[PDB]
């Protein structure tokens, strides 16, 4: 069977020796290095791609699976919020997907500031909070959404749908249905505010750096991992991409431990075959 | 203007 | 710190 244990075996190796490939070295010139006395990586061993980084001061990276083009980061350190807000706004992000949880998010030794669910100001950025709607996700998993209005003078004043699932602890993988049903809920979200900027003629409707979702959990390696790759199985156009694309291309674009825990890849390969998609290439 | 995509 |  194509999705028996020595599929899902011979899978597993090679994800494995990529991983250990992509392993970063000290100094490493494939990964962003913190340039000055300014802390980058919220974890000295989950590390930024340099080719593929949005900005020299972010943990960040532009990913491209097949067809579905996205952005996955760390949860921003205090520090590089202002950053973050800019990048949001230039990026004209069409959907922001959070899903570190709220437990998370409220440990203050964690380091993880609530710049989405409450208005307030960063350097020269002011940035406004308003709650929106709640989506049942399935297994009592809810999404909260909420709309950030990001102003800086200036610079055009812009506003960012934002996604958060707050009952999604890490290291742990929610259902396979409960997955497809939040991959559904972004993309419509970002297909609404995208269909926004077209009408009005934007200029980052031309450019393939923009419009594009970003998503980010605590680490931007393990749940927003499982989502990027249930996003690509959404779109129409990756037909015959493999999940051994999918994570190689992930990994390749941000580093070697995106998909982290083996129940996360677990739903992935599950999605897969509801959908008679290839687990292996050739 | 300043806020035209909002 | 350390993600793991």
């Amino acid at each position: 069977s194509p999705y028996g244990p020595e599929a899902r075996a011979e899978l597993s190796s090679r994800l494995t020796t990529l991983r250990n490939t992509l392993a970063p070295a000290t100094n490493d010139p494939r990964y962003l290095q913190a340039c000055g006395g300014e802390k980058l990586n919220r974890f000295r061993d989950i590390q930024c791609r340099r080719q593929t980084a949005v900005r020299a001061d972010l943990n960040a990276n532009y990913i491209q699976v097949g067809n579905t083009r996205t952005i996955a980061c760390q949860y921003p350190l205090q520090s590089q919020l202002e950053s973050h807000f800019r990048m949001l706004a230039e990026n004209r992000t069409p959907v922001l997907a959070v899903l570190a949880s709220s437990s998370e998010i409220a440990n203050q030794r964690f380091g993880m500031p609530d710049y989405f669910r409450q208005s307030g100001t960063y350097g020269s950025i002011t940035v406004e909070s308003k709650m929106t709607q709640q989506v049942g996700l399935g297994d009592g998993i809810m999404a909260d959404m909420y709309t950030l209005t990001i102003r800086e003078a200036g610079q055009k004043t812009i506003s960012v749908p934002v996604v958060h699932v707050g009952n999604w602890p890490d290291q742990t993988a929610v259902s396979s249905e409960v997955t497809k049903a939040l991959a559904s809920l972004v993309d419509q979200t970002a297909e609404t505010k995208r269909n926004m900027y077209e009408s009005k003629g934007s200029s980052a409707v031309a450019d393939d750096s923009k419009l594009r979702p970003v998503i980010h959990c605590r680490a931007g390696v393990g749940r927003t991992a499982q989502l990027i790759g249930a996003m690509c199985m959404n779109d129409s156009r990756n037909s015959q991409l493999s999940v051994e694309d999918m994570v190689s291309q992930m990994r390749v674009q941000r580093n070697g431990i995106m998909v982290q825990k083996d129940e996360q890849l677990d739903v992935l390969i599950k999605l897969a075959e509801g959908q008679g998609r290839p687990l292996l290439n050739s | 203007d300043a806020d035209e995509y909002l």
